[PDB]
């Protein structure tokens, strides 16, 4: 309206805005042994398949977009572009070397005989999937078939499951007894690579690497670069992951040697340990409320 | 008691997820990327409201 | 190389074995919590292969430092991995190897070959300062996701031939990334060379529960309800 009587009324809200930002990561300078996972020479079949674990280290993601043009990039609980600031707990990196026409099979929620006698992902997979072409390297000229996988298995595979087991499958009444009668066929296939042969069947080397996210302290960090600490001022802050803003102060609080963070009543942070130097710090939000106008009559 | 149980409630509510990835919308911002966040969001969105 | 017999022996459990389930400072509030404890008053078992199931809370209170690691294992053989963990006077020593045990691994005091034959192609290992240090040692181990965690407690105790009533909880030692299955266990022990005597231990196992944990206003928990044991405590968790 364009006339006012006398009164107070509520008009909107205002809050102090923050000065800076803190950046506390930590000041471990190794390299994470992505570079060992790729470009091995020696992929392992996929009915056993290598498990490599990675933590304790600072990951850095530019030698794989370097590495080789993918046939396949697809990351499912996380955006490609970002991984360069994110903080895990521990780092999985699983490779292989599968059919060019069954890549499709390696998804959550999927179907096939790899996914239910090979390798099965789980339904709430957090983690990327990459896929390149190896014609060029694990294809005899006269057939390569040092690549097997399994074909006959009596019930399916739970998520990150590994079986290696080699015996006769009984499909019948009669037992194997041991031998490859009739009924009776071996478990592994044997994979056929010629460079003759054409796309979908050619070989493919795939590795799959699956995060855990909002665990213990993590690890597995750190491209950027920490920044020095202030006090008694609204402020931005990350505490390797955890970020937000407020005012950092100093902390009366007695932690034991094996807490990191802290909370309260209402279940929200209220302290945490500078990862450089052992010291606690509370921290408080940013002052806020409410503004008021008081006038009488527009006349 | 019951002003106190009431302002109580209402606080603990904002810790549930109504079916996202994460309860906290931050981490979501710096985790995700604009055309796959309004999924998330919306469910949080609705159960606050 | 035979040299000793186990007897079997029942006893209640109390209100012990509790530990801090995170790493979360806390103060001044009462949390409940559901995972893996041991139920209150339960029945342990005293012993003067063993399965391990979901979790073991072992017991302990000789100082003759008889009792030296434990091993864990599946099938106890060379064929798979089986976790084993060695304490001594200087550090404390645990393996993964698919070490071919024998029939009774016994500590020679140091020759491994009794315990196990050869060892083999493993990944990880670990050496730290000893986990052992009238007193009570008590210990809970379980295997989870991909983790061997274990925690621990010493405390000082009277003359008493049963666990004492009261409240301690196990501050966490070990979080190991191992991630293999565990089935059984057995108990070190370290004999002088060929003298065979006697050791006394107190064995319980976790189950899935409900507990409410009380925090003092100074980071240490106090008292815990078990919500499942009576009606009076189903009141009390209810109630908050
Ligand atoms: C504990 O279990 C044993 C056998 O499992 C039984 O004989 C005994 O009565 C139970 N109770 C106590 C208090 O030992
Ligand atoms: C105790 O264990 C440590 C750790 O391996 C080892 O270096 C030391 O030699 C051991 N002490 C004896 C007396 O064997
Ligand atoms: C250990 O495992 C590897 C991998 O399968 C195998 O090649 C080797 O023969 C096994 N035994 C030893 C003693 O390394
Ligand atoms: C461990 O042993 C159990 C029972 O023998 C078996 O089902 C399982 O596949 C084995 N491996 C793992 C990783 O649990
Ligand atoms: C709580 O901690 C403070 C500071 O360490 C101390 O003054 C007090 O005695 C403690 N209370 C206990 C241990 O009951």
């Amino acid at each position: 309206s364009f006339t006012v009587e006398k009164g107070i009324y509520q008009t909107s809200n205002f809050r102090v805005q923050p000065t800076e930002s803190i950046v506390r990561f930590p000041n471990i300078t190794n390299l994470c042994p992505f570079h060992e996972v790729f470009n091995a020479t020696t992929f392992a079949s996929v009915y056993a398949w290598n498990r490599k674990r990675i933590s304790n280290c600072v990951a850095d993601y530019s030698v794989i977009y370097n590495f080789a043009p993918f046939f396949a990039f697809k990351c499912y609980g996380v955006s490609p572009t970002k991984l360069n600031d994110l903080c895990f707990t521990n780092v999985y990196a699983d490779s292989f070397v599968i059919r060019g026409n069954e890549v499709s099979q390696i998804a959550p929620g999927q179907t096939g005989n790899i996914a239910d006698y090979n390798y099965k992902l789980p339904d709430d997979f957090t983690g990327c999937v990459i896929a390149w072409n190896s014609n060029k390297l694990d294809s005899k000229p006269s057939g390569n078939y040092n690549y097997l996988y399994r074909l006959l298995r009596k019930s399916k595979l739970k998520p990150f499951e590994r079986d290696i087991s080699t015996e006769i499958y009984q499909a019948g009444n009669k037992p194997c007894n041991g031998v490859a009668g009739p009924n009776c066929y071996s478990p592994l296939q044997s994979y056929g690579f010629r460079p003759t042969y054409g796309v979908g069947h050619q070989p493919y080397r795939v590795v799959v690497l699956s995060f855990e996210l909002l665990h213990a302290p993590a690890t597995v960090c750190g491209p950027k670069k920490s920044t020095n600490l202030v006090k008694n001022k609204c402020v931005n802050f990350n505490f390797n992951g955890l970020t937000g803003t407020g005012v950092l102060t100093e902390s009366n609080k007695k932690f034991l040697p094996f807490q990191q963070f802290g909370r309260d009543i209402a279940d929200t942070t209220d302290a945490v340990r500078d990862p450089q130097t052992l010291e606690i710090l509370d921290i408080t939000p940013c002052s806020f409320g409410g503004v008021s106008v008081i006038t009488p009559g527009t006349n | 008691n019951h002003n106190a149980q009431a302002l109580n409630t209402l606080v603990k509510q904002l810790s549930s997820k109504f079916g996202a990835i994460s309860s906290v919308l931050n981490d979501i911002l710096s985790r995700l990327d604009p055309p796959e966040a309004e999924v998330q969001i919306d469910r949080l969105i609705t159960g606050r409201l | 190389v035979n040299l000793i017999t186990r007897t079997q022996s029942y006893t209640n459990s109390f209100t012990r074995g509790v530990y801090y389930p995170d790493k979360v400072f806390r103060s001044s509030v009462l949390h409940s919590t559901h995972d893996l404890f041991l139920p209150f008053f339960s029945n342990v078992t005293w012993f003067h292969a063993l399965p391990f199931n979901d979790g073991v809370y072992f017991a302990s209170t000789e100082k003759s430092n008889i009792i030296r690691g434990w091993i864990f294992g599946t099938t106890l053989d060379s064929k798979t991995q089986s976790l084993l963990i060695v304490n001594n006077a200087t550090n404390v020593v645990i393996k993964v190897c698919e070490f071919q045990f024998c029939n009774d691994p016994f500590l020679d005091v140091e020759s491994e070959f009794r315990v196990y034959s050869s060892a083999n192609n493993c990944t990880f290992e670990y050496v730290s300062q000893p986990f052992l240090m009238k007193n009570l040692r008590e210990f809970v181990f379980k295997n989870i996701d991909g983790y061997f965690k274990i925690y621990s407690k010493h405390t000082p105790i009277n003359l008493e031939r049963d666990l004492p009533q009261g409240f301690s909880a196990l501050e966490p030692l070990v979080d190991l990334p191992i991630g293999i299955n565990i089935t059984r266990f057995q108990t070190l022990l370290a004999l002088h060379r060929w003298t065979a005597g006697a050791a006394a231990y107190y064995v319980g196992y976790l189950q899935p529960r409900t507990f409410l944990l009380k925090y003092n206003e100074n980071g240490t928990i106090t008292d815990a309800v078990d919500c499942a044991l009576d009606p009076l405590s189903e009141t009390k968790c209810t109630l908050k």
